[PDB]
Parts: structure tokens; C-alpha cells; sequence
């Protein structure tokens, strides 16, 4: 029995509210350099405030900002996809 | 560090 | 089937029962003594809304069971500036 | 007409209801006009210039379904043996008498009960029964229900209608209660 | 779907026929609430008789003017229509006084 | 207009994939990589994830079956379940299929074995199963001769009904999967065309009230077939 | 889709289009249609012309009546008073206006004048404008006190039970004692008649006064006696009131065994009889947070604060002194939450906005600005002292010097010179001048606050024990005098292991300081003894802290309402 | 490049590189990848690069931009020239690629 | 939204009154997108355009062109470039009949 | 400044 199954984020929204795109989608700092080189390591970290973003935009969010960017909350990370 | 927190 | 609305000026009007469903307190007018089974059909009057409130109230329930759950863009209801106050006494009056 | 808030004396009203629903929760044929004519005064009892007195209707709406259950409580009290097929009958007709309460109490149901705590004018006919004709004979209109059961498997089926009309009685008491929704049946027959 | 109501002189026909249900549907409808054959009552509209056969969208009535939000009228005798007793009107305000 | 045009493509590419024809999987490779080249990334970047998944796919298998096989008990699925793994920002079979569907006990073994393989092995990644682009081989051995036909999901469900008993009620079927009525109708007229199913109502249109019986009288040209 | 809006939503909108010709004729309409008329000019964002309805008393006296729809009122209220209209205060210069017209009517009159007055004083407390629902409850109580009959006596209760309130909020404190004098004196002229009234209410607020006024053994006495005037006919917004303060005022007294039931038994009681979204179980989760940050809890209390924040911006818009207060404490938990790991910049937007919302509703000279303007310079200290540039850390001090004096100099002119309060103000800005290169005057300042806490907490308080921490802190890193620095570690090291068990957040820098003095005199065995000691402080904290969310601990409560009063009265 | 401070200067840095990547993500999803603000943004974010001595991925957008301008405006233009200038200011500055 | 609101109520009316309410809409809509508000400015020029499209005369049409040149204005300075091509489309189709 | 005017 063939079987098709469409995997994805269990992410309730669809949008990676740090860098606007589909949280499906590669973050825009991996679509504006390693588009060409290298992108398939760009997951998502959720927090535990339960809002997860692109890693790679979290990640660079917290060199400047500790706080969750939808609610200001403090950000600690709760699971890797 | 070398100070105890708020009161 | 079909249920009469009097007006309190004495007019008829004549809907649907599934339109007339809408409104909350009609389907009270239409659970008790209102029923009387099929002689005349369904049949109530108020005494105090006028026939021109009534009217658009029967019109909002042509408008409501025609666009209930619809695909598409529903237009706005036109609830003229000269009737709007007496209306909106009647939407809450039928909790339509 | 004149949907605006008027102002209106609640004697004259409330006696005009005190007479419908006499007329209502017995199961008594109501004219279309006393219908009509309630569910357009109701609606200006609420809303009663200038102070809107939901709260007196409110009042002495359930001082009156106090009394009438009282009033059913001794009718209930006055008959010995009998007392089964007369309460499924009253039950029954009180149920749909506070159906057609709850209907009829709309305006005030919707835009006085919900502000409010108070409860529901539908479910306030059944929490007076059950407190007022169930609560005091808990054990007097189960004395003959429990033995007919074994009597059942025994030597004796008892009629079904009359089994089955009192078995569903305590579920509808507590339909309005949310953390007791099944239990007072089990807690009171079972 | 054309949305319309039936008016004699005392009622209102609110109904959902079709383009296809021209008249003669119609009179059924209106048959199924107070009866009157159209052998003595036939719909008019706005001083104007409507042919039992002739169809309803070519004669200027079709559906994009009988919205349910905005329903068109026909008229019914067995014209002389009562109002709809207008409602009282409003000061303009910018008016002047 | 290339916009229009990778979303035409988009749509056989998905067809061409899932259903397994392909004159070679490196020309695949060879086609989205040019047009990488000849359009740039961001153009193909969604076609080269629907090929890259197919070959994440093979190796992804040899784990979920590494994964079944390093079981505490004894876990057997019952039939040759295969599947592949597809990112759902890249397909454009997303076509949402919000008709519930009641997926069979046969077959329930097996979904319920690779949700628990691809949550521990994955986090964070919820499975959509795609029901109208699975098909499977059933047994059928009810009549004299064992046919193997290729049949959906949505088909499956139908023929494995059948199965205890010689004829099912419309009535049952419909609520055995509780999905729309008009869906069904194109759904078992297939079987219809090969008359797998004869029609047992009286009546000629299909409805709620049209129940159906095995066909034992049908016969097979070929012993191994497809059903479309 | 798309669903078709209502007949009554549209002809609402068909109204408040058609506003300009139908204002007046607006205020005829029930109620119910009226709230949400005046809900739909807000939603339309007709600001302007909605601060021009709700600024009368013959409107808005007849829109606090939507019981259903308040929350939305609350949010459309705060909105106005943001906006920029003056709703408060002139909704309170009408009604003493009323009150004056109607102070020599018929006392008939008078008693619905009260009603009216009752309904505008206790929203407008609500909302946090008790500087405006003052002058509401004065001309309340004035109205109520011309004549002297039985219900006028009952009226004048009442009304100086919501009177000392909205006294007590507004950190009036001397005037609240008067407030209590005269309820006090119409009490017992209640009683004289043979007439006697709830006075838990009464006793609560007064408990709320002297707790705020850190007088916490008679604070704690009228909790005793609060406690007891607990009865079942009481409404339950009394109930939680009292059960609130009587948490915060046994949780400052140290016995950390009765506030926690009182203040779980509070939280699951708001929670169900108001809701999760309400302002009343967001006052009794900022004061749970308390309790919870007071027993060494202190990560779980950010996850009440912010949970108690989070109601009151949802409810009472942005510009609010509920919502001031809210991030003012949770500015403040996550100071100490985040004090080991550094991250400060959310507890300084929390301050931040604190500040910029009292300095914006309340004036200069007002004693809750003088806390706000506390924790903002607590973040600001802990962020100079990590950052790194020389002129930065400066400046940060210099700010933090200023808003110290600044609520130091408010301390002193509310509250006094020898009070708990001014005393935590004084730990605090000695612990600012030890970061600030000012040792000499710095241990001053903790001498001071130590004497201060000594005379009135007494030597068996955790308050002192931490300044005294502080001070001995002091002495080991920047003073030498390691004699005096060793006694109080060893003090401070006993309180805190009689009360917050053994695993307390700061006896892991008491074990440090003890570390770091052992190794500047040179005994190198108790080095290694107290490092032991702290490897064991610190397997006792691993394996009794458990991360648990405190609102499904408090989620189904099996205990009562009488169980709770009756185990607290048989404790005591 | 004024500021003498380190950890001043990563923030800054940090900042200027989030306002540039939204900025990013704004014009190229309102304008698609083929268009001059597009490369625009790609190669203010390459000069941001080479600010923070990311030289590699300083090339790399730089690269992208002049390919997405010489693509579009031809192989002259006054942006195409201000691109390969700054390109040519990273490889003859930072990469010593002569 | 009061404009728009009152276009849609008097669009079933005479042409004096589509006309007042079209040079309401023009001036009110040249306010806005003059202002500033090009997001406020299209619902009361879409309004104007629901308006031009009821009738077909040599004013009616100009009108309509006029509406769909100043509600291209407020879409490029709202950036609603992927709307500014329809609305060209429009305008030229306008134009062409 | 070791490079030409931003774009
Ligand atoms: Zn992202
Ligand atoms: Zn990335
Ligand atoms: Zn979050
Ligand atoms: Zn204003």
C-alpha cells in the first residue's frame, strides 16, 4: 500500500513572526545568502510560551532582544524541530 | 554575584 | 410551512417558517399557542411594531436565509437612516 | 406601536400575567391575543420607564411559581396510594408548562437573566419542584417505585408509561446544573 | 433566483422562484396559502399586466433587481396597493430650521 | 509569464512523482537543476524539494523499517505499506480533503506504527495523510479466481466492506467512512466500469437507497491490473 | 464563510452612522441598546464623539447597568481617559453637583442618588481612578449622613467601607485613619440601636491600610478579627477581598503555612465565581504572585504576574493604574527572577512602562510612583554593573542614585523616618552606593536600614535578615572587617534556613561570601568545608525544585469556604 | 564605524541587520526576486556584511546583486556602477583579491 | 466608511443624486489621498467607481475613467502595486469603450 | 570610509 503523507510544523500560524515568511519556507537569512550554497538545516525552535520561529530568526533575534518577539515574554526554548 | 537580590 | 405576521397598523405579512427562524422570539410566538395547526397557517401580530419595521425585518430574513453560510461577499443590509432607530428596537425585541 | 420604553404601572401588568400564566402552566387553552399580548408586555416590563423593573417581575415571578408549587406540594400531600400517576401527570404538565415559561419569559430570559447570581426563568420552575415537590418526598413517591421493580423480575411488571414518565423526571431537574447533570438521578433512584 | 413579494392591498408574498418559474409557479405559490385560482385573480406590477407565458427576466425584472436585501414588487388583484405606513421623518440638520 | 508556468509544472511534477512513472530519476534532477541555472534559485526551490524528498524517502524507509524491526514485541503491519514523506510548503497537492474519512482496522495498524516512528524520529513534524493519493493491492479471494487490482484508499475502504459479507448496504457504507454522498458516487462507479460490484438496487441512478452486491460473474483479462 | 451579521448589529451600525440626527434620541433606547450603541461609536473609533456621551451622569448612571458587558466598558472607559478626556473627573464633578441638588430633596430622592452613587463609585474604583472616585464617595457619604434613620446608617456603612478603598489605593493613608474613625463611630452607633452590619469588609481594608503602612502585627491582630467576622451571607467580592489581604498580611508576618491555603482558596474562589478575565482575580493573582515570590518561589511568580498583567491589559486598556501596579510587580519578580542569569531587558520594559504610565495618571508627589520609580533603578543598577563602558555605568548609577533619593525623599514624606518601608529604601540605595564607590556612606545606609527593621521586625524577621546579608556582603568584599561580615552571614544563614527550608536563593551567596572571606584570611579547611556545603545546598535545590504551574495546582481545590476560616481560626 | 565600543558596535551591527533583512523580505515578497530593490537590498546587506567582516557571504551578495542589476538595468547603470564599486572596496580592502 | 455607507443606500436613485454624491466622493477622496490616508481614500474612490458602473452615460463613463485615475493614485502610494495593474486594465477598458 | 555611499 503506496502512501502519501505531507509532513509539516505542527505550528499553529504560518508565519514566522520575526522575518514575515511561511514558517515551511527558509528563513530570509537563509534565502538571501545560502540560497545558493547551502539550505536544509533552517528548523524551527518553539519556546515556552508555545510560539515557534524559524531557528536561524530566533536565534539572530536573541543577540539583541531576549524576549519572545510576539508576546514579551521571556524566551527559553523548549524544542528543536 | 557578589550582592544578594532586592527586598 | 408558511406563518402570517400582523403588523400593529394592521398589515399582513407572509413568510416562510424557515425564514421566520431567525428571529428568536418568533420561534416562541411559534412553540405555543401559536401553532393552532394548519388552518390559516402559522399567525402572529404585534401591537407594536409598525409595517414598515416589519417589512424590513422580513426582508432581513430573506437576506439572512439566502446568504446563510455563503462563498461569496454578502452585500449590506440597507437599513435606511430614517427607520434605523425603530429597527433597531425591533432587531432586539425579536433578537434577530 | 411605540416600541420606545414606556413607563407602565406593574399592578395592572403583573395581574394580566399573574392571569396568563395560571392560564399556562396547567395546560389550559390561551388565546392568541393573551399570547401575543405578553410577549409585547413583557418586553416593555423590562425595559419600564425610567428604572427598568426586571427585577420586581423577576420577583414575583418566582414568588408565584413558589406558591404554586406549595400549592401542588399539598395537592400532592392530600391524596395516600394514588400518588404515583397523579404526580407522572403533574410532572408532565408542569414540564411543559415551564417550556412554554421559557418561551414566554424570552425578553427577560435573554436581556435580564444573562446580566445577571440569578438563574434561568425556564429552569427556575424545575429547580422549584425539585426542591419544593421532589425535595420534601424524596422517599414517599419512591416507595412504590423500587418495590415494583423487583417486582418486575418477580412476580408483577408494573406499566411502562408510569415506570418510564418518573424515571426521566429527575434528569430534566437538573439539566441547568452543569457539575451535577446526571447525578441527583442516580443520587435520588439510583 | 428572483426574490420578490406578492401584495394585495393587505398581505406580502415573500418568495424565492427561479427565472424558469415565470407566472404560472407563482400562482401556484400563491395558491398554496390562500387558494384563488387564477381564473379570477392575476398578478400585476407597478399599473402593468405580466402575460401568464411571458417570461420574467426579459421584461426588466430580473434577478439583479430582486436581491433579498432589496426585493422588487408585484401587484395582485382578484390598483389600489396601501402604503406601507411610512415612517415618521427625521430633521435634516444642515437644514436651516 | 514563468510564474504561471512553474505552477503548471508544479502540478504534473506533483503527478508525476507520487504516482512513480518516471523514464529516470536523474533526469528529474537534470530538468530542475537547469532551470535552477537558467532562473535562479527561489524559482526551483520548491521543485527541488518535492525531488529531494523522494530520495529522503528511500532512505527515510530503510529507518522506519530498521525502526519496526527493533521493536520490544512483535509488530508485523500486515500488508506492504509504503510511503513517502512530502513537504508540505513545496507540494502543490495540498488540496485540502476536509471529507472525514474512517480508515479501515486492516490498515489501521500500520498508520498508527509510523506516527509513533515519526514522532520520536522527528519533533515537531505533523503527519497529514493524503488518503486520495495512496493506493494499495487488495486480495481478493472471494470469488474463484484471486484478482489483484491497484485501488485507492477511498477505494480500499469500499472493497474491504465487501469482504465478510457478499452485499453492503449504501446505507452503511456511507456511514462506515462518513464522508459527502457526492463524492461517493464517482468514487465506486469505477468499480462500476469494471463491474467488480454488481448493482444490486432495482434502481438504475445511485443514491443512499442503492445497495450493492459482489459481482461473483466478473472476470479479469489480465491477472494483475489496474483500476482507473 | 462568510456568516450574515445580525438585524441588530447592522441596524446598530445603521444608527450609529446615522448619530448626528439620532444623538439625542439614542438616550431613549433600552439599556442594552444603548451600551452597544456607545460600544459601536468606540469600536468606529468615534472617540470624540463618545467622550461627549459617557462625560453625563444621565447617560453613563444609565450604561454601568450592563452587568453582562462591563469588561468592554472598563476597555472602553480607560480608552476615553487615554484619549484625553477627563471622563473620571468629571463624571465625579457631576455627581457632587447631584448630590448638592439633591441634599435638600426628598429622602426618597436621596436614596436613589446612592444607588447611583454606589454603581459610579465602585466602576470608577475599579478602574483605578480612586483620586476621582473619592470625591463620588465623599458626596456619598455626605448625602448619607444628613439624616440619621436606620437605612441612612446602613448606607453610611457601606459607603465608608468602599470610602476607605478608595482612600487606601490612593496611598492616602492619613486620611484613611480618619475614614476609619468614622466608620468606627457610625458602627457603633449601628450597633447602639441594636442593629449590628458585616465589618469584614471593613476590617480588610483596614488590614490593606496598615499593611501598606508595614504596622504588620496589628495588621495581622485585624486579620485575626477580619477572619473571624467571615460569614456565608457575605457577597463574594468581600470574601476575596479579605481572604487577599489576609494572605498578604500572614505571608509579611512570616507564617508562610496559612496564607498559602488562604491565598490558593482566594485564587480558585475568583476564579470561579468572576472568571479567568476578570479584574478582580487579576488583583488576587498579582497578590498571589506575592505570596508566591515571598516563600522563595520566585520563577513561578513570574508565571503568576504575567498572568495577573496580561488580565489587566486585556481589560484595562493601556493607561491605567491597575495595569501600572501589575507591571510594576512583575517588573519586579523578574528583577529577581533574572538576577543570577542577567537578563534584565524584559524587567526593565516592565519598569519602564510603570513609570511612564504613573508619572502620566498620578502626580509627582505620590507614593506609588515612589515604588515604581524603586524597581527601575533595581534593573538599572544590575544592568550598569554588567555593562562594560566606564561612562555608561556611571550615568546608569547617576540615575539610579536620583530615582532612589526620589522615592526615598516620598517614603519620607508619606510614611515617616522609622518605617519598614523607608528601611527597604535605604538597604536599597545602601546597596546602590556600594556599587557606586561610596563605601563610607554606604554601610551608613545599611546601619540605618538595620536599625530601622530591628526596632519594629524585630530579630526573628526574614526583612532584616536580608539587609543584614546585604551589609555583611559588604564588609566581606569591600570593607575587610570580616569579624562583623562572618556574625551576620551566620545570622542571616540561620533565619533563612528556620524559615525558607534549605534550598533559599540567597544562601547560595552566603555560602559564597563565606567562601570568598574564608579564603581572604587565609584558613583554607572551612574553605573546602563551605564549598561541601554548598555542593549540598545545591543537590537539596536540584532535587526539591519542581516546575509546576501554580493555576492547575490551585486548578480544583478539594477545601471549602468554612473549612478554610475554621482551620484558620483553630490555628489561631 | 565611528563607535570605538565592541559590544556597542555588535548590536548596532545586529540591528542594522534585522532592519535590512525585514526590509528584505518586504520588497521581495511585494516585488519578487527579479526587480533593483530587490538587489538593492541584497547589496546594502552585502556592504552590512563586509561591516561585519563576513566577507564570504559579503561576496556572495554582493554577487547576487550585480548579477540581479546587470540582469535587469544591462551592464551599465549608475546603481550597477555603485554595486561592483562596492564590491570591488570588499575584494581590494578585506579579501586581497587583487 | 460613512460615505461608502451612504453610496451603497442612494446608489438606487436619480442621476442629480449620483452626481452629488460622486463630487462628494471626488472631493472627499481628494482630501484623503491628499492627506495622506490612501487606505481610507479607496473605499470612498471604489465607492464613487460602484457608483460610475450603474448607468452608462458619456458623463457616467468619464466619471468612472476619472475614478479609476485617482484610485490608481492611492494604490501607488499605499503600495498596492499587484491591485494597480486591474485597476489600469479597468481604466483602459474605460477608455476603450 | 573605505567604500561609496550606500544604496
Ligand atoms: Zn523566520
Ligand atoms: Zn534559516
Ligand atoms: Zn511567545
Ligand atoms: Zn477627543
Amino acid at each position: 500500500w503506496n502512501a502519501v503523507a505531507l509532513w509539516a510544523w505542527d505550528i499553529v500560524v504560518d508565519n514566522c513572526a520575526i522575518c514575515r515568511n511561511h514558517i515551511m519556507d527558509l528563513c530570509i537569512e537563509c534565502q538571501a545568502n545560502q540560497a545558493s550554497a547551502t539550505s536544509e538545516e533552517c528548523t524551527v525552535a518553539w519556546g515556552v510560551c508555545n510560539h515557534a520561529f524559524h531557528f536561524h530568526c530566533i536565534s539572530r533575534w536573541l543577540k539583541t532582544r531576549q524576549v519572545c518577539p510576539l508576546d514579551n515574554r521571556e524566551w527559553e526554548f523548549q524544542k528543536y524541530g | 554575584q557578589k550582592r544578594a537580590s532586592g527586598q | 410551512m408558511y406563518v402570517k405576521l400582523i403588523s400593529s397598523d394592521g398589515h399582513e405579512f407572509i413568510v416562510k417558517r424557515e425564514h421566520a427562524l431567525t428571529s428568536g422570539t418568533i420561534k416562541a410566538m411559534l412553540s405555543g399557542p401559536g401553532q393552532f395547526a394548519e388552518n390559516e397557517t402559522n399567525e402572529v401580530n404585534f401591537r407594536e411594531i409598525p409595517s414598515h419595521v416589519l417589512s424590513k425585518v422580513c426582508m432581513y430574513f430573506t437576506y439572512k436565509v439566502r446568504y446563510t453560510n455563503s462563498s461569496t461577499e454578502i452585500p449590506e443590509f440597507p437599513i435606511a437612516p430614517e427607520i434605523a432607530l425603530e429597527l433597531l428596537m425591533a432587531a432586539n425585541f425579536l433578537d434577530c | 406601536t411605540s416600541l420606545k420604553p414606556r413607563v407602565v404601572d406593574f399592578d395592572e401588568t403583573w395581574n394580566k400575567l399573574l392571569t396568563t400564566i395560571k392560564a399556562v402552566v396547567m395546560l389550559e387553552y390561551v388565546e392568541r391575543a393573551t399570547w401575543n399580548d405578553r410577549f409585547s408586555d413583557i418586553y416593555a416590563l423590562c425595559v419600564a420607564y425610567p428604572e427598568p423593573l426586571g427585577e420586581r417581575l423577576y420577583t414575583e415571578t418566582k414568588i408565584f411559581l413558589e406558591n404554586h408549587v406549595r400549592h401542588l406540594h399539598k395537592r400532592v400531600l392530600e391524596s395516600e396510594e394514588q400518588v404515583l400517576v397523579m404526580y407522572h401527570r403533574y410532572w408532565e404538565e408542569y414540564s411543559k408548562g415551564a417550556d412554554y415559561m421559557d418561551c414566554l419569559y424570552r425578553y427577560l430570559n435573554t436581556q435580564f437573566i444573562k446580566k445577571n447570581p440569578l438563574m434561568e426563568i425556564g429552569e427556575l420552575a424545575l429547580d422549584m419542584w425539585r426542591k419544593l415537590m421532589v425535595e420534601p418526598l424524596q422517599a414517599i413517591l419512591i416507595r412504590m417505585l423500587l418495590r415494583e421493580i423487583k417486582n418486575d423480575r418477580g412476580g408483577e411488571d408494573p406499566n411502562q408509561k408510569v415506570i418510564h414518565g418518573v424515571i426521566n423526571s429527575f434528569v430534566h431537574v437538573e439539566q441547568y446544573k452543569k457539575k451535577f447533570p446526571l447525578k441527583f438521578y442516580q443520587e435520588i433512584f439510583e | 433566483d428572483v426574490f420578490l413579494m406578492i401584495r394585495r392591498h393587505k398581505t406580502t408574498i415573500f418568495t424565492d422562484a427561479k427565472e424558469s418559474s415565470t407566472v404560472f409557479e407563482l400562482k401556484r405559490i400563491v395558491e398554496g396559502i390562500l387558494k384563488r385560482p387564477p381564473d379570477e385573480q392575476r398578478l400585476y406590477k407597478d399599473d402593468q399586466l405580466l402575460d401568464d407565458g411571458k417570461t420574467l427576466g426579459e421584461c426588466g425584472f430580473t434577478s439583479q433587481t430582486a436581491r433579498p436585501q432589496a426585493p422588487a414588487t408585484v401587484g395582485l388583484a382578484f390598483l389600489c396597493i396601501e402604503p406601507f405606513s411610512s415612517p415618521p421623518e427625521l430633521p435634516d440638520v444642515m437644514k436651516p430650521q | 509569464d514563468k510564474d504561471v508556468f512553474q505552477k503548471f509544472y508544479a502540478r504534473m511534477l506533483a503527478k508525476r512523482l507520487i504516482h512513480g512513472l518516471s523514464m529516470s530519476m536523474d533526469s528529474e534532477e537534470a530538468m530542475i537543476n537547469k532551470l535552477k541555472q537558467a532562473c535562479g534559485y527561489e524559482f526551483t526551490s520548491k521543485l527541488h524539494r518535492m525531488y529531494t524528498d523522494m530520495s529522503v524517502s528511500a532512505d527515510l524507509n530503510n529507518k522506519f523499517n530498521n525502526f519496526i524491526k527493533n521493536q520490544d514485541t512483535v509488530i508485523d503491519l500486515g500488508i506492504s505499506f509504503q510511503i513517502y514523506v512530502l513537504q508540505a510548503g513545496a507540494w502543490p497537492l495540498t488540496q485540502a480533503p476536509s471529507s472525514t474519512f474512517a480508515i479501515p482496522q486492516e490498515l489501521e495498524k500500520s498508520v498508527q506504527m509510523f506516527e509513533l516512528f515519526y514522532s520520536q524520529h522527528f519533533s515537531g513534524r505533523k503527519l497529514t495523510w493524503l488518503h486520495y493519493l495512496c493506493t494499495g493491492e487488495v486480495k481478493m479471494n472471494y470469488l474463484g479466481k484471486p484478482y489483484v487490482a491497484m485501488v485507492t484508499t477511498y477505494q480500499m475502504a469500499v472493497l474491504l466492506a465487501f469482504n465478510n459479507s457478499e452485499t453492503v448496504s449504501y446505507k452503511e457504507l456511507q456511514d462506515s467512512t462518513q464522508m459527502n454522498e457526492k463524492e461517493l458516487t464517482k468514487t465506486i462507479k469505477s468499480l462500476l466500469d469494471v463491474k467488480m460490484i454488481n448493482h444490486d438496487s432495482e434502481k438504475e441512478d445511485i443514491d443512499a437507497e442503492s445497495s450493492f452486491s459482489l459481482n461473483m460473474n466478473f472476470s479479469s483479462k489480465r491477472t494483475k491490473f489496474k483500476i482507473t | 464563510e462568510w456568516i450574515p451579521e445580525t438585524l441588530y448589529n447592522t441596524a446598530i451600525s445603521a444608527v450609529v452612522d446615522n448619530y448626528i440626527r439620532s444623538r439625542r434620541d439614542i438616550r431613549s433606547l433600552p439599556e442594552n441598546i444603548q451600551f452597544d450603541v456607545y460600544y459601536k461609536l468606540y469600536q468606529q473609533g468615534r472617540l470624540c464623539q463618545l467622550g461627549s456621551e459617557f462625560c453625563e451622569l444621565e447617560v453613563f448612571a444609565k450604561v454601568l447597568r450592563a452587568l453582562d458587558k462591563r469588561h468592554l466598558l472598563h476597555h472602553c472607559f480607560q480608552a476615553l481617559m487615554d484619549h484625553g478626556v477627563k471622563v473620571a473627573s468629571v463624571l465625579a464633578y457631576s455627581f457632587s453637583r447631584r448630590c448638592s441638588y439633591i441634599a435638600e430633596s426628598d429622602a426618597a430622592v436621596k436614596e436613589k442618588a446612592i444607588q447611583v452613587g454606589f454603581v459610579l463609585g465602585g466602576f470608577l474604583s475599579d478602574a483605578g481612578w480612586y483620586s476621582d472616585a473619592e470625591k463620588v464617595f465623599l458626596s456619598c457619604l455626605q448625602l448619607c449622613t444628613l439624616h440619621d434613620e436606620m437605612l441612612h446608617w446602613f448606607r453610611a456603612v457601606e459607603c465608608c467601607v468602599r470610602l476607605l478603598h478608595v482612600r487606601n489605593g490612593n496611598c492616602k493613608y492619613h486620611l484613611g485613619e480618619e475614614t476609619f474613625k468614622l466608620a468606627q463611630t457610625y458602627m457603633d452607633k449601628l450597633s447602639k440601636h441594636g442593629q449590628q452590619a458585616n465589618k469584614a469588609a471593613l476590617y480588610g481594608e483596614l488590614c490593606a491600610l496598615l499593611f501598606a503602612k508595614s504596622h504588620y502585627d496589628e495588621a495581622y491582630k485585624w486579620c485575626i478579627e477580619a477572619m473571624k467576622e467571615i460569614t456565608a451571607g457575605l457577597p463574594v467580592k468581600v470574601v476575596v477581598d479579605v481572604l487577599r489581604q489576609a494572605s498578604k498580611a500572614c505571608v509579611v508576618k512570616r507564617e508562610f503555612k496559612k496564607a498559602e491555603q488562604l491565598i490558593k482558596h482566594a485564587v480558585y474562589l475568583a476564579r470561579d465565581h468572576f472568571g479567568s478575565k476578570h479584574p478582580k482575580y487579576s488583583d488576587t493573582l498579582l497578590d498571589y504572585g506575592f505570596y508566591l515570590l515571598n516563600v522563595d518561589n520566585i520563577c513561578q511568580s513570574v508565571a503568576i504576574y504575567q498572568a495577573a498583567l496580561d488580565i489587566r491589559q486585556s481589560v484595562f486598556g493601556g493607561k491605567n493604574i491597575h495595569v501600572a501596579t501589575a507591571h510594576e510587580d512583575l517588573a519586579y519578580s523578574s528583577y529577581v527572577h533574572q538576577y543570577s542569569s542577567g537578563k534584565f531587558d524584559n524587567a526593565l520594559f516592565h519598569a519602564e512602562r510603570a513609570i511612564g504610565i504613573i508619572t502620566h495618571i498620578l502626580p509627582e508627589d505620590h507614593l506609588l510612583l515612589a515604588s515604581s520609580k524603586r524597581v527601575k533603578a533595581l534593573i538599572l543598577e544590575e544592568i550598569a554593573i554588567d555593562c562594560h563602558n566606564k561612562e555608561t555605568e556611571q550615568r546608569l548609577l547617576q540615575e539610579a542614585h536620583d530615582l532612589h533619593l526620589s522615592s526615598l525623599q516620598l517614603a519620607k514624606k508619606a510614611f515617616g523616618e522609622f518605617n519598614v518601608q523607608t528601611a527597604k529604601h535605604y538597604g536599597n540605595l545602601g546597596r546602590l552606593y556600594q556599587s557606586m564607590r561610596k563605601f563610607k556612606e554606604a554601610e551608613e545606609m545599611h546601619i540605618k536600614a538595620i536599625q530601622i527593621k530591628e526596632q519594629l521586625l524585630g530579630q526573628e524577621d526574614y526583612e532584616v535578615a536580608l539587609s543584614v546579608g546585604h551589609l555583611a556582603s559588604l564588609y566581606n568584599y569591600d570593607m575587610n572587617q570580616y569579624e562583623n561580615a562572618e556574625k551576620l552571614y551566620l545570622r542571616s544563614i540561620a533565619i533563612g534556613k528556620k524559615l525558607f527550608g534549605e534550598g533559599y536563593s540567597g544562601l547560595e551567596y552566603d555560602y559564597r561570601g563565606l567562601i570568598k572571606l574564608y579564603n581572604s584570611i587565609g584558613n583554607y579547611e572551612k574553605v573546602f568545608e563551605y564549598h561541601n556545603v554548598l555542593s549540598n545546598w545545591n543537590r537539596l535545590r536540584d532535587r526539591q525544585y519542581s516546575v509546576t504551574d501554580a493555576l492547575e495546582d490551585v486548578s480544583t481545590s478539594p477545601q471549602s469556604t468554612e473549612e478554610v476560616v475554621q482551620s484558620f481560626l483553630i490555628s489561631q
